[PDB]
RNA sequence: GUAGG
C-alpha cells in the first residue's frame, strides 16, 4: 500500500478516461514500474506497485541503477 | 418422499400443455389448503384429500398424486 | 422442526450474471451443518 | 464413552437370490471397514466346490472344434464354468457324461457320482446336429474363494484334458454403499448398505454368517496380547 | 519459481499475498525467495531495537535493555490490538536473556512474522489425485489435522461502541435497571451496566444496558387492560441497548468508557461513550477460501478424517489433496517445480565428492550439504534448474529403513485410506507452502 | 469425463495382463480383476445373460446355427473389454450396447440420444450413475504431473539452433545493408513460423497417449493443444505493443 | 482348498513402536484386514487428557499472565498436546505453581493418585525472577478429539475456561503384505503392522482394544442374523 | 474509494 502509485485522483487520469494504451504496458517501464502486479479489477493498470531497485528523482521522475561496463 | 416422486410425463399427457398442469395443479392445491385451514366452519362447496394424507405434508404434493392417479378432472369455463 | 418443515419445498438458487435463462434453477432442500451452500456438480456448468 | 446409539443389521429381500442388508446407525468412520472387510470375506473366505479340469473324447487342446455338435468349445468351456456343482469329498473326483442322438443336452442330464450333487439342473449344456456323440470326463474339488486356471502338466497326461476357470466362492458379487443419515439433530451418522448377489445355491444370509464368525475369529485373535474394554451401547 | 509461472498466474499470486490473515503461531517458508527477510524487517510491525546492548529481564508485556553508554530502554509490546481490518497485532518474543544484540536486530515478531522473516502462511504436505468428486473444479480437501492442530487457526477481534447522547427530552442513562426484561439476561451486568470482562456472550445478548429518556407513551386499550390486570407500570423509559450483532458470538477481552463531566473530551452532545471488544478464534472450515503463491486458490470443499487421507508408503497421511486437472491448463508449472524442492527442503541432501555437473554447481555455490528442516532460497531468476532437482530426488537422505519414499520421477505410492488397497500408480508428492 | 475415457479406451493404456480369455459373464470378469490378473484395459470374451441388446452394428452379424436365432434379445458373446461391459452396465437395460471410446463428443452424442429416447427420471437417473462411477475411475486412473511427466523433445536443441544459425546468417547480410530492416523483419516472421510450427509438431509427435497430460487433453476433459505447445515447447513470436 | 487359521507373532524395534505378523492370509486380504485394522486404531482408543484450565487473575484466554514471555494462548497451545493417562471416570483436578527464575515443565506439575503426566521433559513456559504462575487444570479421559465450545460446561466461572483436547495415544500404524512362501497359486500374503503410540500406553495394549472393537462389531453384525 | 466475483 505504501509503494503503489495511482493514477487516479484530481487533475488526472480519471476511472472513465482510461484507454487502450495508457493501461498497457510500455517499454520504459523497466525497473521503474513491476509490470505483474495491478489490480486485476476493471480500474486494470491505472495502479502500479514501485519497482524493487527503483529511486525518485529531485524533480520527479524515477531512476533505476545500472552497472558501468567499459571494454567489454 | 421427493419434489420430483411423482413422474411429470404421466401430468402432461393429461393436462396437454405445461402451463395448464400447473395452473390446474395450483387450484386444486388452494382448495385444499382452504379446506385444511377451514378449522371448523363447514362449507359445503369444499371437499377433503381424496388420497391418504400424511401427519405432515404441503398441499400441492397430495394435488399432484391425485392428477398422476387421475381421479380429478377440468373445464374451461 | 426445521428439518421436518424444509421438505417438498423448492427454493430457485440463482447466480450474479444470469446470462441465460439456465442461471435461475429449482432445487429441493437438504440441511447441512457448516456455513456454505452445497451444490450438484452436473448444473455447475450450466450457471457458469 | 458409549456409542450414542448400537447398530442393529437387517434384511431386505428383493429376490430369492439377491439380497441387501442394512446397519443402523454407527459410529463416523466405522462404515467403510465393515463394508470392505465383508466384500472381501464373502467373496474369497467362504468355501465351496466346482469344477477344475474338462476332458472331451477325442479332440486336442490345440483343435478347438468338437465333432458333432453345432456348439465350439469356448462356449463349451463358458458353460461348464457356469454350471455349479456341490461336493464335500476334499479329495478330486471324476464326473461323467454319455449322451448321443440329436437333441440338446442340459444340466438335468447329468450323472453325480455319490456325494456330489448339482444344486440347479436346468442349464443348456449342448445342442446336438445329427448323432450327438457326446462324451464328456471331468473333474471336481473343493476349493477356496477364486483360482484362474492355470496348467497343470494334465495335457501330456492326456491330450484333451485342459484347465477351466472355477469359482469355489458361493457368492458371484458384493457391493457395499455408504450413506450418511442424521440421529438426534446430528448428521455423523453412517449407514452401511451391503448388496449380495450370490447364486441359487446358498442363501446369502448363511454366507453372511460364515464370513462374520471367519471375521470374527480373525479379529478375536488379536485378542491375545492383553484385555481391555471399550464402550458399546 | 516465478520464470516457469505464466504471466497472469504471477499477477494473481501477487495479488492474493497481500490478503493473507496472519495465525495463531507462524513459520517461516521452507521453499521461498530469499527476500522476505529484508520486506519484513523494513516493514514497520516488526519491533527491532535500535541500540547496541543487553537484554536484562524478558517478559511477555515488556523487553528491557540497556546500552553499553547507559541508557536503559524499555520497548512495549501490543498484545491483540485490532488492527484496521479486523485481525489481532499480537508480538511474540524472540531474545533470550543473556544475548548479545547489534543495532537493528528483531527482538519481537509482529503479525505473520518468525524470527523477523516474512510468513503468511504454513507449510503442508500435498499430494495431486482426484478423489471422489469432493475436488471438482478448484476445490479443496484437507485433513482433519489442521482443524486439531491449530495449524490454520486467526483469531478475529470485534469494536462496538456506543454514545448516551443526550436529547430533547432529556439525558440518556446507561445503567443496570434496564426496562421490561427478565432477570436473567441481566446476570453478566455490573452494577455500572456495562458486561464483564470475560464474560462470553451470543447472538441477542445485552453489552451494555442503556435506556431512553422517555417516549411519548399513548398506550393501546389492550396493553392497559393486560397492565391493570398484571398490575405493572408501563414506565416512560425505553430500552435503547446495544446488542451483540445477529450471527457474533465471542469473549469479551476489554472494554473502555469515556465520560464527559471527566477530564476526557468528547464531541458536542455527547455524555459518555463505551466501546467493547469481542475476541474468538476462528479455525478453519468449510467454505474458507484457501490459496498458494502461484495463483491457485480456491474453498474448502470437505474436510475428511485423519484416516481417509491417502497415507504415504511409511504411514504419513497427505495434508491436502489438490486436482491435477488445473495445472497443465493454467499454464502454472512452477507449483509443480516447488513442490519437489519442498520435499528435498524436509528431509535434506548429502551431495559430496560426486562430481556431476550439478553437483559441481551445487559445491561452488555452497548448497552441498544440508540436514532436515533446514529452509532453502531459490532467488526470483537465479532459481535452481530443473537438473539440480532430479539430481537430489536421486541422492535424498534416507529418511527412516534406509529407503526413499520418493521415487527419482518424484512420485511416490500412496495407499488409500478407504478401500484399503494400494492405488495403481505413484503419485507426486511434496511440501507447498499454503495461504 | 477421464474417469469414463480411461474405462472405455483401447488397449496400450497400460501393460494389458492376462488378455485374450474368454469369461462366463461379468461377474467372473470382475473377480478376476480384484484377483488381480486381469487388466481393465484388455480385449476378451464376454457373455450376455438374456435381455442385453446387442450392439447397433451387431444387428446383422449372429451365432451360427441352423435354425432362426434372434440376437436382438437373447444371449450373444462378444469381444470387448472388461471397462466397456462395466460402462455399459451403467447405461439402460433397454439402451443398445456401446463398444468404442466416449471421450467427450460420443458421451455427448449418447447423452443427447438418452435425452430424446428416454422419459427424464431414468435420463437423470443414468446421468447420477455416470457421474459417480466417472468419479471413481477418475480415481483410480492415477493421473498426476510431476517433473518427469512433462518432458521436452530432444530434437528441440537441434532444430532450434540450425533456425538460429540462418537467423545469424540473415542478421549478418543484413548488417552489410544488402536487405532493408522492414524487409528482414518479414522474412524472420516466416521462417520463425515455420520453426515453430515444425517444433510444434515434433512435440506432438514424442509425446504417447498414457501421458497424464495427453490423457486429459485427448479425452475432452480439459486443455487445448496451444497451451501443451507453450507448457513443453518454445513460446515463440509473441505481440509486440500497440 | 488348504485350511489355515490366522496366527499372530509380535515383536518389538522401539519400546513404544512395535511390528505385528499375521501370516496365512488369503490372496488380496492382507491389504484389507492392514486398512481395517489402521482405521480402528486410530479412531477408537481410551484414553486420558486435559479439558479445561483456571488462571489466577485471569478472565479469558487472549490476556498475558505477568513474568511470562508467552501469552495464555500459547500456553494452551503448550498445554494441548501434554500427554496424560488416568484412571477414573469422573473428572479430577491438578494444580501448577511456580515462581522465580526458570522454566515450568511438565516434570513440576502435581499429580494426584491415579493420573500420570508421561513426558515431563516437556517445557510449558518460562518465567523471570519478578513473574509468578498459578494453574488450574481438570483432567477427563474419552477417545479422539473433542473442541473446546463442546468441552464447555460452565458460563458462571470467569475465570475457567475450555481447552479442546485430544484423548487418543496413537501416533501413526502403517501395514505391508508379502508373497507367501507356499507353493500355491493363490499366493497367500503375510500381513505385517508396524503401529507407533505416544508415551501414554503400550501399543499391544492398543491394539487388543483394537480387536475388542472389531470383534464386538462383527458380531454385532453376526448374531442377528440366523 | 478499494478488494473478491
Amino acid at each position: 500500500h505504501k509503494r503503489r502509485l495511482n493514477a487516479l485522483g484530481p487533475g488526472g487520469l480519471s476511472r472513465e478516461r482510461a484507454g487502450f494504451e495508457v493501461r498497457d504496458v510500455h517499454p520504459s517501464h523497466y525497473g521503474r514500474m513491476c509490470p505483474i502486479e495491478t489490480p486485476e479489477g476493471p480500474n486494470i493498470g491505472l495502479i502500479g506497485s514501485l519497482a524493487s531497485y527503483g529511486r525518485i528523482n529531485p524533480f520527479g521522475f524515477i531512476e533505476t541503477p545500472y552497472r558501468k561496463v567499459v571494454e567489454g | 418422499e421427493g419434489i420430483i416422486n411423482p413422474p411429470i410425463d404421466e401430468l402432461l399427457e393429461a393436462t396437454d400443455s405445461k402451463y395448464s398442469l400447473v395452473i390446474y395443479a395450483a387450484k386444486r392445491a388452494r382448495q385444499i389448503n382452504a379446506y385444511y385451514s377451514q378449522l371448523g366452519e363447514g362449507l359445503l362447496e369444499y371437499v377433503g384429500p381424496l388420497v391418504d394424507t400424511h401427519v405432515h405434508e404441503k398441499p400441492l404434493s397430495i394435488a399432484l398424486r391425485e392428477i398422476n392417479a387421475g381421479l380429478l378432472t377440468s373445464e374451461a369455463i | 422442526v426445521l428439518e421436518e418443515v424444509i421438505a417438498e419445498h423448492p427454493v430457485l438458487l440463482n447466480r450474479a450474471p444470469t446470462l441465460h435463462r439456465l442461471g435461475i434453477q429449482a432445487f429441493e432442500p437438504q440441511l447441512v451443518e457448516g456455513k456454505a451452500i452445497q451444490i450438484h456438480p452436473l448444473v455447475c456448468t450450466a450457471f457458469n | 464413552m458409549l456409542i450414542a446409539q448400537r447398530p442393529s443389521l437387517t434384511e431386505e429381500v428383493v429376490d430369492e437370490f439377491r439380497s441387501r442388508f442394512v446397519i443402523e446407525p454407527l459410529e463416523p468412520g466405522f462404515g467403510y471397514t465393515l463394508g470392505n472387510s465383508l466384500r472381501r470375506t464373502l467373496l474369497s473366505s467362504i468355501p465351496g466346490a466346482a469344477v477344475t479340469s474338462i476332458r472331451i473324447d477325442g479332440v486336442l487342446h490345440e483343435f478347438t472344434t468338437v465333432p458333432g455338435v453345432k456348439e465350439d468349445v469356448t462356449d463349451l468351456i463358458l458353460n461348464i464354468k457356469q454350471l455349479v456343482v456341490s461336493s464335500e469329498h476334499d479329495e478330486p473326483v471324476v464326473m461323467y457324461l454319455r449322451k448321443q442322438g440329436p437333441g440338446l443336452v442340459t444340466a438335468a442330464d447329468i450323472a453325480p457320482p455319490a456325494g456330489v450333487e448339482v444344486h440347479n439342473p436346468d442349464l443348456v449344456l449342448a445342442t446336438l446336429n445329427g448323432k450327438g456323440k457326446l462324451e464328456m470326463e471331468l473333474t471336481v474339488e473343493r476349493g477356496r474363494g477364486y483360482v484362474s486356471a492355470v496348467q497343470n502338466k494334465q495335457v501330456g497326461q492326456e491330450i484333451g484334458r485342459i484347465p477351466v476357470d472355477s469359482i469355489y466362492s458361493p457368492v458371484l458379487k458384493v457391493t457395499y454403499k455408504v450413506e450418511a443419515t442424521r440421529v438426534e439433530q446430528r448428521t455423523d451418522f453412517d449407514k452401511l448398505i451391503v448388496d449380495v448377489e450370490t447364486k441359487q445355491a446358498m442363501r446369502p444370509r448363511d454366507a453372511m454368517a460364515s464370513a462374520g464368525k471367519t471375521l470374527v475369529e480373525l479379529f478375536g485373535l488379536a485378542r491375545e496380547l492383553n484385555i481391555d474394554a471399550e464402550g458399546i451401547d | 519459481f516465478l520464470e516457469h509461472d505464466d504471466a497472469n498466474r504471477a499477477l494473481m499470486g501477487a495479488n492474493m499475498m497481500r490478503q493473507a490473515v496472519p495465525l495463531i503461531k507462524s513459520e517461516s517458508p521452507l521453499v521461498g525467495t530469499g527476500m522476505e527477510y529484508r520486506s519484513a524487517a523494513d516493514a514497520g510491525d516488526v519491533v527491532k531495537a535500535e541500540k547496541a546492548g543487553v537484554v536484562q529481564e524478558v517478559s511477555a508485556d515488556y523487553i528491557t535493555t540497556t546500552n553499553d553508554d547507559g541508557t536503559y530502554i524499555t520497548y512495549r509490546l501490543a498484545k491483540f490490538s485490532r488492527s484496521n481490518q479486523g485481525t489481532s497485532v499480537n508480538q511474540k518474543v524472540i531474545v533470550a536473556e543473556g544475548d548479545r544484540i547489534i543495532e537493528g536486530q528483531v527482538l519481537a515478531d509482529g503479525p505473520a512474522t518468525e524470527n523477523g522473516e516474512m510468513a503468511l502462511g504454513k507449510n503442508l504436505l500435498v499430494a495431486f489425485m482426484p478423489w471422489e468428486g469432493h475436488n471438482y473444479e478448484d476445490a479443496i480437501i484437507l485433513s482433519q489435522r489442521l482443524v486439531q492442530d491449530d495449524v490454520l487457526s486467526s483469531i478475529h477481534i470485534e469494536e462496538h461502541e456506543v454514545d448516551a447522547r443526550d436529547t430533547k427530552l432529556g439525558p440518556e442513562e446507561i445503567t443496570r435497571d434496564i426496562p421490561n426484561v427478565s432477570e436473567e439476561v441481566l446476570a453478566d451486568l455490573d452494577e455500572r451496566g456495562i458486561i464483564r470482562i470475560g464474560a462470553e456472550v451470543v447472538a441477542g445478548d445485552i453489552l451494555v444496558g442503556k435506556v431512553t429518556p422517555k417516549g411519548e407513551t399513548e398506550l393501546t386499550p389492550e396493553e392497559r387492560l393486560l397492565r391493570a390486570i398484571f398490575g405493572e407500570k408501563a414506565r416512560e423509559v425505553r430500552d435503547t441497548s446495544l446488542k451483540v450483532p445477529h450471527g457474533e458470538i465471542g469473549k469479551v477481552i476489554g472494554v473502555r468508557v469515556f465520560d464527559r463531566e471527566e477530564g476526557d473530551e468528547l464531541p458536542p452532545g455527547v455524555n459518555q461513550l463505551v466501546r467493547v471488544y469481542v475476541a474468538q478464534k476462528r479455525k478453519i472450515t468449510d467454505g474458507d477460501k484457501l490459496a498458494g503463491r502461484h495463483g491457485n486458490k480456491g474453498v474448502i470443499s470437505k474436510i475428511n478424517p485423519i484416516e481417509d487421507m491417502p497415507f504415504l508408503e511409511d504411514g504419513t497421511p497427505v495434508d491436502i489433496i489438490l486436482n491435477p486437472l488445473a495445472v497443465p491448463s493454467r499454464m502454472n508449472p512452477g507449483q509443480v517445480l516447488e513442490i519437489h524442492l519442498g520435499w528435498l527442503a524436509s528431509r535434506g541432501w548429502d551431495v559430496s565428492g560426486l562430481a556431476e555437473e550439478w553437483a559441481q554447481r551445487l559445491q561452488v555455490i555452497g548448497a552441498d550439504k544440508v540436514e532436515p528442516g533446514t529452509n532453502v532460497a531459490t532467488p526470483v531468476f537465479d532459481g535452481a534448474r530443473e537438473d539440480e532437482l532430479a539430481g537430489l530426488l536421486q541422492h535424498t537422505i534416507p529418511n527412516r529403513d534406509g529407503e526413499r519414499m520418493v521415487l527419482p520421477s518424484g512420485k511416490a505410492r500412496l495407499f488409500d485410506g478407504r478401500s484399503g488397497e494400494p492405488f495403481p500408480e505413484p503419485i507426486s508428492v511434496g511440501y507447498m507452502y499454503i495461504l | 469425463v477421464l474417469g469414463l475415457f480411461f474405462l472405455t479406451t483401447d488397449s496400450e493404456g497400460r501393460s494389458p495382463k492376462g488378455e485374450g480369455r474368454a469369461f462366463g459373464s461379468s461377474a467372473e470378469a470382475i473377480m478376476a480383476f480384484d484377483a488381480g490378473d486381469l487388466t481393465l484395459q484388455a480385449k476378451i470374451d464376454i457373455r450376455f445373460p438374456v435381455g442385453t441388446i446387442p450392439p447397433r452394428g451387431f444387428e446383422p452379424p449372429a451365432r451360427e446355427e441352423g435354425e432362426p436365432e434372434w440376437q436382438q434379445g437373447d444371449t450373444f458373446t462378444l469381444k470387448t473389454t472388461l471397462g466397456r461391459a462395466l460402462f455399459n452396465e451403467l447405461l439402460p437395460e433397454d439402451y443398445p450396447f456401446v463398444d468404442y471410446e466416449v471421450g467427450k463428443k460420443q458421451l455427448s452424442e449418447i447423452v443427447n440420444d438418452l435425452a430424446e429416447r428416454y422419459p427424464k427420471v431414468i435420463v437423470a437417473a443414468t446421468l447420477d450413475n455416470l457421474k459417480a462411477a466417472g468419479f471413481f475411475w477418475a480415481t483410480r486412473s492415477g493421473v498426476t504431473v510431476a517433473i518427469s511427466d512433462i518432458v521436452v523433445p530432444d530434437a528441440k536443441k537441434e532444430i532450434v539452433k540450425g533456425y538460429e544459425g540462418q537467423d545469424e546468417k540473415v542478421q549478418k547480410q543484413y548488417e552489410r545493408g544488402l536487405i532493408t530492416k522492414e524487409e528482414r523483419t518479414q522474412e524472420l516472421i516466416a521462417i520463425w513460423t515455420k520453426a515453430t510450427n515444425e517444433v510444434a509438431e515434433a512435440m506432438n509427435d514424442n509425446f504417447p497417449k498414457t501421458n497424464p497430460v495427453s490423457m486429459m487433453v485427448n479425452s475432452g476433459a480439459r486443455g487445448n493443444m496451444m497451451q501443451m505447445r507453450q507448457i513443453a515447447g518454445m513460446r515463440g513470436l509473441v505481440s509486440n505493443a500497440k
